[PDB]
């Protein structure tokens, strides 16, 4: 009786014709999202594309100059300070920022921004022809931002060190830039394929001191170069070989099993005599075990060591004689042994030697083996080139969450002219382009489902590119010991509640296949303390032209939406005068969902800011207008309506009830409503509709559902607020079923306590 | 001979140029790279 | 005069931790060495040279006594003593 | 939670199936020291008439337990709190900072993926003469 | 040598004056002999 | 070289060897100088 329920469905019965009831076919919608984010993607390659051509052409027209005198090539360097009022052979450019909302930070239009890491040098001859012949991509990255002004960033990594990204902005911000180009996951994922990597750690006694310490160091450090379509696993050898880890044959990079292989390497003691037969029959032994998972391709084995006397022919002739597997030898420490035999090894086996004397040596010396694996890929010509995505990860330059389409870059002189091939085998760098996820999530409308339905995104090892659970915050990977690098690789079935249906539906999606599957499954409530048992509907379908699939969850009831008329510009008015700020009075405190009716309307945090922009620009021109969207604007204005209809003609009849304390309503379109006008500042629910946890738990129970307060907070508990039921609206048009709001009250615990 | 540069890896003046990181203990240092001359030297009979 | 004097230093007023890479001996009084603001002087360090220079035991103090004899290292105990004591009366040690 | 109240007929109740748990894992959460364990629970069995007697330590404490069929709400009556001791194990249904699944166990049984076909490993046309060595 | 052999393999690195290896080890003597920076390498060798 | 005593004793830790040529080396010309010595520049020590 407190908060109408059957006064809203005859409110809805008896103002029909002005809505219509419209379904959702899952397998068009989700067909039409994959086809938009197909397009999405292909546009972005596009840009990737005649990047690499350009760079390509003008990198072998190219001339090898030797000496720059004075100024002779002009750019922006992006740690520079905007007002030094004041260099060998670079003219620095003063750049104007404006602003920009797509970004938030500020940039410019006008040219390229170079970053040259702490250690490079700027003056070097390597560092300044790349500065020269780099120029010339600044034309492309503007004709690329030209034709599609929503391109967030354009980064050329390369291979000498430095990258030009296209909307000029100061690099970001103790304090010391430690960035790399050349060590980031989307540099590494272009500039080869996935590797079958097994680390060779020496443990024998000579290693003990500082080579311990640098050869954990670089072991760690090799290990932040691995993806995860990439398996790893770290041998030792004293006199007998053994796994360092629990691991045994051989594991994926994930963010947790590199954790565990960092914490058995971080553990480990020098003793004994070295025996290279040994660790070298292990590491092969391991290299052949295929009952396992793993990349199947690019066979390597990486020896930390100091130096020895043992090259042991016999072991490679018997394992290795064909040369399937390439052996990468370091020579790590300041000692002073043999290192002919190190280096023999490497020579004999397609591999390269590495020395890291010191711990500055250490991420250079470990980041090169991937020129040494993009040797065959170049040698592939017009073949190696496809664009590959990374996972999700956090941008460097504080954008959010963005995944980065990559194409390697070939050198090519000479190459018109048959004169050279022996250095042309390694890559100038790799190009890339940022999209956000924020673009994805455009690309799939959520409005015209119920709050429980949602769309998710799933790439062949299963992580989510779309997910309502998916935040972003770094993955945690253990308890976090006392006293935004990694990528945000979150499961599917770490997203959600794990079940055997689940498992199944994952590995079709991962498959590449499309279908249907309706099931009773376990749904987990927004605010993280209840379960409902609730009927759900899973369609999905490829992402044609990639190796995404979409897939689309909706309950058995959001089968059906409201969708509303057109009206008059009679009944426009008289619904938007009801949620004026002096009006909410007679008709009950009232928000609004920060969703974009139009783009000129700006979201803000504050509820009541929102409110007034929303009025004012209601009351300037129409309600109708180009720039905005006219289903939201309607669809928000029937709710209110109808909204405003119930409180009035029910709610104010009886002003006081013994034993409620506030009455309430949310509703899909954006509307919430609560009857006292000092019960409104009690209200601590999110203004979004399609973020109550009591409005999606109530959408799944047709029955009234208690809310439990919370104990122990800040805010007013049990006493001054109440404790919360709500009962989910359920109309029945024509045939169909819908669910279109919640209401309920908050019961007073004093009258409560006294009745029971 | 007796030329050094303060970054280790460096042994040219033309590579001793910029700057470069310092790893002390729990804390990374940039510092400049200077190609500079020992102490005490022999680069002529009254240095000797 | 000298026993036991070496092991107070500049610890972090926070926590338990050493100032600085390289300590030196520290005092509560104006004539000593004195802390700056963000630190205090705190009971335990193990010493100069990681506590094989000292005057602790009379081996300990043989020992010392014998390098600075040596005339090898002495200047460094003239200038750590006068941190802890102050430089009054410590040349009238050494000098002789 | 009622747990944390009377960590006694909570657990009782979860035992003859009054409530069911069902315990996951949250990564992307922060600690103020990670990985944090989340449990709910509810209701399993959607049968109202639940009585019986629990057992303290040499005492036994009878209970009955009624459901409300139009609300999502039980009345449990116990017979007395004071009169029996049981062990006081609180039953915590807060997220409780955790290591996550032990990676040994789950790689032994790795979730089903698909891995690039594509691969560059091998040339007949790579020149192998840039070893490292000579070049320094 | 034999007093201390490997045992100079500290943390921060070996220093210059170690007794690994007879060439070094005799010129490790020699500078006690002069007498010159002994108290330094008898921390290296109580250390060790 | 502050005053009467503290230069004497740098005379006599010079003459005992501790060091005198790091010390006679920071005593060269191009040295900051006091702040109350009347020298705003830094141009302190000697070539003597
Ligand atoms: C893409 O590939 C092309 C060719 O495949 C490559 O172009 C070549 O670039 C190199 C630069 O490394 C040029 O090198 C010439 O070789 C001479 C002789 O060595 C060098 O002169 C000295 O060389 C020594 C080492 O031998 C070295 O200290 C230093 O380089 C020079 N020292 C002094 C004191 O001069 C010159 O570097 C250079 N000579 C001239 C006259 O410029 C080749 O000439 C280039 N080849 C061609 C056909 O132009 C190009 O760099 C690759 N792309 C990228 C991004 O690296
Ligand atoms: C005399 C002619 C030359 C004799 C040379 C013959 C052989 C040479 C042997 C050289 C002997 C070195 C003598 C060193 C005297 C003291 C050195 C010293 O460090 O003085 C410390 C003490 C502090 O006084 P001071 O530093 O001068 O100023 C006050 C605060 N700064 O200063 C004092 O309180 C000391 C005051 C009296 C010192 C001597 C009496
Ligand atoms: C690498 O650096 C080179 C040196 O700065 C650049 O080469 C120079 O580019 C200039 C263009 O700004 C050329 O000037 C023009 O050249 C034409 C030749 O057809 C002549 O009319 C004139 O010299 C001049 N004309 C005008 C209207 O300015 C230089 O000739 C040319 N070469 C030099 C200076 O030796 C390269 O452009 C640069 N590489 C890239 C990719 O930018
Ligand atoms: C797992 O790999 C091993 C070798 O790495 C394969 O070898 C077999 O091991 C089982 C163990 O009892 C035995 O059948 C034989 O020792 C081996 N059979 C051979 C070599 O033919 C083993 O086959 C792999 N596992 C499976 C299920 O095939
Ligand atoms: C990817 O390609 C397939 C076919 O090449 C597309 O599926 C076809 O869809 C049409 C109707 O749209 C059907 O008539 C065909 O039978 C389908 N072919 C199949 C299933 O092999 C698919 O739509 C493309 N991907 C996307 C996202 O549109
Ligand atoms: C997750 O919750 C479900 C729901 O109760 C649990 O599945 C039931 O488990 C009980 C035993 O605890 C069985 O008697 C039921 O047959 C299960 N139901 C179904 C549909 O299989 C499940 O155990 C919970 N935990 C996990 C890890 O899934
Ligand atoms: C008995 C001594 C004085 C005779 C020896 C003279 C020689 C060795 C010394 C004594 C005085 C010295 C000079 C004293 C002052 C200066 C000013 C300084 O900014 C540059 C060097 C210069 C010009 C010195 C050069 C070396 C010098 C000439
Ligand atoms: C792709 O690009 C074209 C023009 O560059 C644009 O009209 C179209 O809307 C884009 N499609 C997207 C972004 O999905
Ligand atoms: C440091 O200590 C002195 C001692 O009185 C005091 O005057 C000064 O304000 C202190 N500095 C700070 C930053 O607290
Ligand atoms: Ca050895
Ligand atoms: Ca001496
Ligand atoms: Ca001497």
């Amino acid at each position: 009786t407190a908060s109408g329920v059957n006064q809203l469905v005859d409110i809805y019965e008896k103002y029909q014709d002005l809505y219509t009831v419209e379904p959702n076919n899952a397998r068009q919608l989700v067909e039409i999202a994959a086809r938009d984010i197909e397009k999405l993607l292909s546009n972005r390659s596009k840009a990737l594309v005649r990047l690499a051509l350009e760079a390509e052409k003008v990198q072998a027209a190219h001339q090898w100059r030797e000496d720059f005198a004075s100024n002779e090539v002009v750019y922006y360097n992006a740690k520079d300070d905007l007002d030094p009022e004041k260099e060998p052979g670079s003219q620095r450019i003063k750049p104007v920022f404006i602003e920009d909302a797509n970004f938030g930070r500020q940039i410019s239009y006008q040219h390229a921004a170079v970053h040259i890491p702490t250690d490079i040098y700027e003056g070097s001859t390597i560092v300044l022809n790349e500065l020269n012949w780099t120029s010339a991509l600044d034309e492309v990255f503007k004709k690329n931002r030209e034709e599609d002004p929503s391109l967030l960033w354009q980064v050329f990594g390369s291979a000498t060190g430095l990258a030009r990204y296209y909307p000029a902005s100061p690099w970001v911000d103790n304090k010391i830039d430690l960035y790399d180009v050349r060590r980031r996951p989307w540099y590494i994922q272009g500039a080869a394929s996935p590797k079958d990597m097994l680390i060779l750690v020496d443990v024998s006694g000579s290693v003990s001191g500082l080579t311990l310490k640098l050869i954990r160091t670089s072991v760690s450090e090799m290990l932040e170069t691995l993806s995860d379509d990439d398996f790893v696993n770290v041998a030792s050898f004293n006199s007998n070989a053994q796994d360092v880890s629990c691991f045994q044959h051989l594991v994926q990079a994930n963010v947790r099993n590199k954790k565990v292989l960092k914490d058995a390497v971080n553990n480990i003691t020098a003793k004994g005599i070295t025996d290279y037969k040994k660790g070298f029959s292990f590491a092969f032994e391991q290299l052949l075990n295929y009952n396992v998972s793993r990349a199947n391709c690019n066979k390597i084995i990486m020896l930390f060591t100091d130096g020895g006397e043992e090259r042991a022919q016999e072991i490679f002739n018997k394992y290795n004689k064909d040369k399937k597997v390439r052996v990468f030898t370091f020579s790590v420490g300041q000692h002073n042994y043999d290192r002919g035999p190190i280096q023999w090894m490497a020579c004999e086996n397609k591999g390269y030697y590495y020395e890291i004397p010191s711990i500055g040596a250490i991420r250079i010396n470990t980041q090169e083996y991937l020129d040494v694996l993009g040797r065959p890929m170049v040698l592939a010509g017009d073949k190696a080139k496809q664009v590959q995505w990374t996972n999700v990860y956090l941008d460097a330059l504080e954008l959010g969450l963005v995944i980065t389409g990559t194409l390697p870059v070939f050198n090519i002189t000479g190459q018109f002219e048959n004169k050279t091939n022996l250095k042309n085998q390694l890559i100038l760098g790799v190009m890339g382009v940022d999209v956000s996820l924020e673009d994805i999530k455009r690309l799939t409308p959520r409005f015209t489902l119920c709050p429980n339905g949602y769309y998710f995104a799933i790439d062949p090892n299963g992580y989510v590119l779309l997910h309502p659970n998916l935040q972003p915050k770094p993955i945690g990977v253990g308890i976090p010991t006392i006293n935004s690098q990694e990528p945000v690789t979150l499961d599917f079935l770490d997203a959600e509640l794990e079940n055997d249906i689940k498992v199944e539906i994952r590995n079709k999606m991962i498959d590449g296949e499309s279908g249907e599957k309706t099931f009773r499954t376990l749904v987990k409530s927004q605010d993280e303390r209840y379960i409902d048992k609730g009927n759900r509907t899973y369609t999905w379908t490829p992402v044609n032209g990639t190796d995404y699939s979409l897939a689309l969850v909706l309950p058995t009831y959001s089968f059906y939406y409201i969708k509303a008329k057109l009206e008059e510009t009679i009944t426009q008015a008289r619904y938007s005068e009801t949620l004026k700020p002096d009006n909410f009075e007679e008709s009950g405190y009232t928000f609004i969902a920060p969703r974009d009716y139009c783009n000129d309307l700006k979201i803000s945090d504050n509820n009541t800011e929102f409110l007034l922009n929303f009025n004012e620009f209601i009351d300037r021109k129409t309600p109708n207008n180009p720039s905005c969207n006219a289903d939201l604007i309607n669809r928000v204005l029937l709710d209110a309506g109808f909204t405003n209809e119930l409180v009035q003609n029910y709610w104010s009849k009886q002003k006081n009830i013994k034993g409620v304390k506030a009455r309430f309503v949310v509703t899909d379109g954006g509307i919430t409503r609560v009857y006292p006008k000092e019960a409104g500042e009690n209200w601590q629910e999110n203004p979004e509709t399609y973020e109550d946890s009591f409005y999606k738990r109530s959408l799944d129970n047709d029955n009234y559902v208690f809310t439990a307060p919370y104990f122990n907070k800040s805010g007013p508990g049990a006493y001054e607020s109440g404790i919360m039921v709500s009962k989910a609206v359920e109309i029945y048009i024509q045939g169909k079923l819908l669910k279109p709001a919640v209401v309920g009250i908050k019961i007073d615990v004093n009258s409560w306590i006294e009745n029971f | 001979k007796f030329f050094h540069c303060t970054d280790e890896s460096k042994e040219f003046e033309k590579d001793c140029r910029g700057k470069y990181l310092l790893y002390e203990k729990n804390e990374v240092k940039a510092r400049d790279r200077e190609w500079k001359k020992y102490e005490f030297h022999y680069d002529n009979v009254l240095w000797a | 005069f000298y026993m036991g004097k070496f092991h107070t230093t500049c610890f972090e007023e926070g926590t338990d931790d050493i100032q600085g890479e390289s300590p030196a001996p520290c005092g509560t009084e104006e004539p000593a060495r004195t802390c700056p603001n963000g630190t205090k002087c705190q009971p335990y360090w193990e010493g100069p040279n990681n506590g094989i220079t000292q005057f602790d035991n009379i081996l300990f103090a043989v020992l010392t006594v014998f390098q600075c004899i040596t005339m090898e290292g002495w200047t460094d105990l003239l200038y750590n003593s006068n941190d802890a004591s102050g430089n009054t009366w410590n040349w009238l040690y050494f000098i002789p | 939670f009622f747990g944390e109240i009377d960590p006694s007929l909570m657990r009782h109740l979860v035992n003859i199936s009054v409530y069911a748990f069902n315990k996951s894992y949250d990564y992307q959460s922060v600690c103020e020291p990670c990985i944090t364990e989340q449990t709910q629970y509810f209701f399993d069995n959607d049968s109202k008439s639940f009585s019986g007697v629990l057992d303290c330590g040499n005492c036994s404490r009878i209970f009955h337990g009624e459901k409300l069929m139009n609300t999502n709400l039980i009345f449990i009556m116990v017979e007395s709190k004071g009169t029996c001791p049981c062990d006081t194990r609180l039953l915590i249904q807060a997220e409780q900072t955790s290591d996550g699944p032990n990676p040994c166990d789950m790689v032994k049984q790795p979730r089903y993926r698909k891995g690039p076909d594509v691969c560059f490993d091998n040339n007949v046309l790579e020149d192998y003469t840039d070893c490292g060595g000579v070049s320094g | 040598m034999q007093l201390f052999g490997g045992q100079f393999n500290f943390d921060e690195g070996t220093p210059p004056t170690n007794f690994d290896t007879f060439p070094a080890a005799i010129m490790t003597v020699f500078q006690i002999l002069t007498g010159e920076d002994w108290n330094e390498v008898m921390y290296d060798g109580i250390k060790s | 070289f502050r005053t009467f005593f503290q230069a004497l004793m740098l005379l006599f830790r010079s003459a005992t060897g501790e060091a005198w040529h790091n010390i006679m080396l920071s005593c060269l010309s191009g040295k900051p100088c006091d702040k109350n010595s009347g020298i705003l520049t830094r141009e302190c020590g000697n070539e003597f």
